[PDB]
């Protein structure tokens, strides 16, 4: 099946030939095919599966030897932003003391520029001094966290806006004691449900008492949080919703 | 006759875009395997348009084109210098053959039908030794699916151990055991986020994420259990004081070189950020004092 698919080889490789499509000979024919022709498309390639774009800066002043013009679709930045210009200044403030550690071989991540930034991981090596690298792209209510007995050990900030308390007075407490008494084992029975029932969500209504001290009614709906590797829960997860 | 078809084996070979000491070395259902692949690259490298050693150097991963038949029709050569296994050992051939089989349906759906594709992959590594004796390595895999063809780039994580690369002040390293607990902490933990790490050695990590990024993570926790290696998308981590800073973590199962048994989970971070939100406490440990 050596020769069956030996000819399939010899096959499809004559019928893109275009000049061709339209042995010894089908391989001679080929190779001036070549004759007549991975590089400014390797580019195109690289902005393509990774998304990213070379560049070159001098180590010492950071100054941006080079920009390909992939930087455009890649940042939405001119050429000319960029050549005229010192890295330090096309990244994150708060970025600068990183790279200049960064500034054998480099990588690391950055915010830069398109007051607008975004994560680029950026890979390359120090050549004769300058650095080679390329840069790449990679990507009502509130929210609270409880351990088993109902206490808050997470909360979203915005519980601020949904009940006037800051998180602080929150935290700490077992969620049952802001619970209208009435609704107390409806909330608790709700609780020890969660935890049976491993993983899966439960919904439950009742009135919060709210930092203005007022009954508002809430459905909350949550589950029991596995660990992946050992499949046991530590904590469960509430979304609590102003009804 | 026989004499010469074989030898003009050696003309096309030469005339591939690999040097004669790669490209003189060949029996010829490789040079077929090759000059195809090579054809069909340039194909469709035309459909998308529509002196280099910098690049390949300056990559730290290597690109791949694959047939939604799994065939490897394009393969970059440095991807040697990460899997041993050279380009024109590969092309043409099969993802799967090369591939850890149970990371295989992934594979299959990843090739399959948003044409944004990221994921993790063990494929075979031979670094150097021979392929009987060849040891599964950890790729992460990041590209786009195209007109049906599979074009990505193939980042292996790095082993904390072996350094390639310097680190920064930016930059802090921790262990932990299978359950995230910590057991280890540099402290620069300190410098950065201002945890001691005394405080936080009895502790599971997912005490400081920040809830948005739990889910983001659970499945990162997974990948780096079932293949060994992660890295994180992006995702806050409680500073010790209220606000957070924005974090990337690359997760490395470490194991007992006698034992084979795994010891714990080397991650090497990276701080994206400063504290963002001073203002906000959102946990109980940030309300001491
Ligand atoms: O504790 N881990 O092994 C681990 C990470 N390290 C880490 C370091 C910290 F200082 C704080 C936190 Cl929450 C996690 C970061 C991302 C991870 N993904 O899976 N485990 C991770």
């Amino acid at each position: 099946r050596r020769r069956n698919k030996m000819t399939a080889y010899i096959t499809e490789l004559s019928d893109m030939v275009p000049t061709c499509s339209a042995k010894l000979t089908i391989l001679r024919m080929a190779v001036s095919h070549m004759k007549s022709l991975t590089d400014q498309e390797l580019k195109h390639l690289i902005l393509e599966a990774a998304d990213g774009f070379l560049f070159i800066v001098s180590c010492e002043t950071g100054r941006v030897v080079y920009v390909s013009d992939s930087v455009t679709p890649v940042l939405n930045q001119p050429q000319s932003e960029w050549f005229g210009s010192t890295l330090y200044d096309q990244v994150h403030p708060d970025d600068v003391d990183k790279l200049r550690e960064q500034l054998s071989r480099r990588s690391f991540i950055c915010r830069m520029r398109c007051p607008h930034f975004v994560v680029v991981h950026c890979t390359g090596y120090i050549k004769a001094f300058c650095l080679v690298a390329i840069g790449r792209l990679q990507v009502t209510e509130f929210i609270s966290r409880h351990n088993i007995e109902g206490i808050f050990t997470f909360v979203d900030h915005r519980c601020v806006a949904t009940v006037g308390y800051q998180p602080q007075e929150l935290l700490g407490k077992n969620i049952v004691e802001f619970c209208h008494p009435e609704d107390q084992q409806l909330l608790r029975d709700s609780f020890q449900q969660v935890v049976k029932l491993k993983g899966q969500v439960l919904s439950v209504m009742f009135r919060f008492r709210s930092k203005t001290r007022e009954w508002l009614w809430m459905r909350t709906s949550s589950f029991t949080f596995q660990n992946p590797y050992s499949d046991e829960i530590e904590y469960i997860i509430c979304t609590n919703t102003n009804v | 006759r026989r004499s010469k078809e074989t030898e003009v084996f050696y003309e096309l070979a030469h005339e591939l875009p690999l040097p004669h000491s790669v490209s003189s070395h060949l029996d010829k259902a490789s040079i077929m395997r090759l000059a195809i692949s090579f054809l069909r690259t340039h194909k469709l490298l035309s459909s998308v348009c529509s002196m280099d050693n910098l690049y390949l150097k300056a990559l730290e991963g290597f690109i791949a084109v694959v047939t939604q038949d799994g065939d490897m029709i394009f393969l970059s050569e440095n991807i040697s210098k990460f899997m041993g296994l050279t380009q024109v050992e590969l092309t043409g051939h099969s993802i799967f053959d090369f591939t850890h089989p149970c990371d295989h349906e992934e594979i299959r759906e990843n090739l399959t039908l948003s044409t944004e594709r990221d994921f993790f992959m063990r494929m075979k590594c031979t670094v150097t030794v021979n392929l009987k004796s060849a040891t599964w390595k950890v790729l992460h895999c990041t590209g786009q699916v195209r007109v049906s063809c599979l074009i990505i780039m193939c980042e292996p994580i790095q082993h904390p151990s072996h350094m390639d690369i310097p680190l920064d002040s930016k930059t802090f390293l921790s262990r932990h055991s299978m359950d995230m607990k910590f057991t280890y902490c540099d402290d620069r933990i300190l410098e950065l986020i201002g945890y001691h790490p005394e405080e936080l050695l009895g502790r599971s990590a997912y005490e400081f994420y920040h809830a948005l990024d739990s889910e983001n993570m659970t499945k990162s926790h997974q990948n780096l259990c079932t293949k060994g290696q992660v890295v994180s998308g992006q995702y806050r981590m409680l500073a010790k004081h209220g606000g957070y800073v924005w974090l990337e973590t690359q997760g490395t199962v470490i194991y007992n070189p006698r034992n084979l048994q795994p010891q714990c989970i080397m991650c090497v971070n990276y701080v994206l950020s400063e504290i963002e939100k001073n203002d906000v406490v959102f946990s109980m440990d940030q309300t001491e004092s």
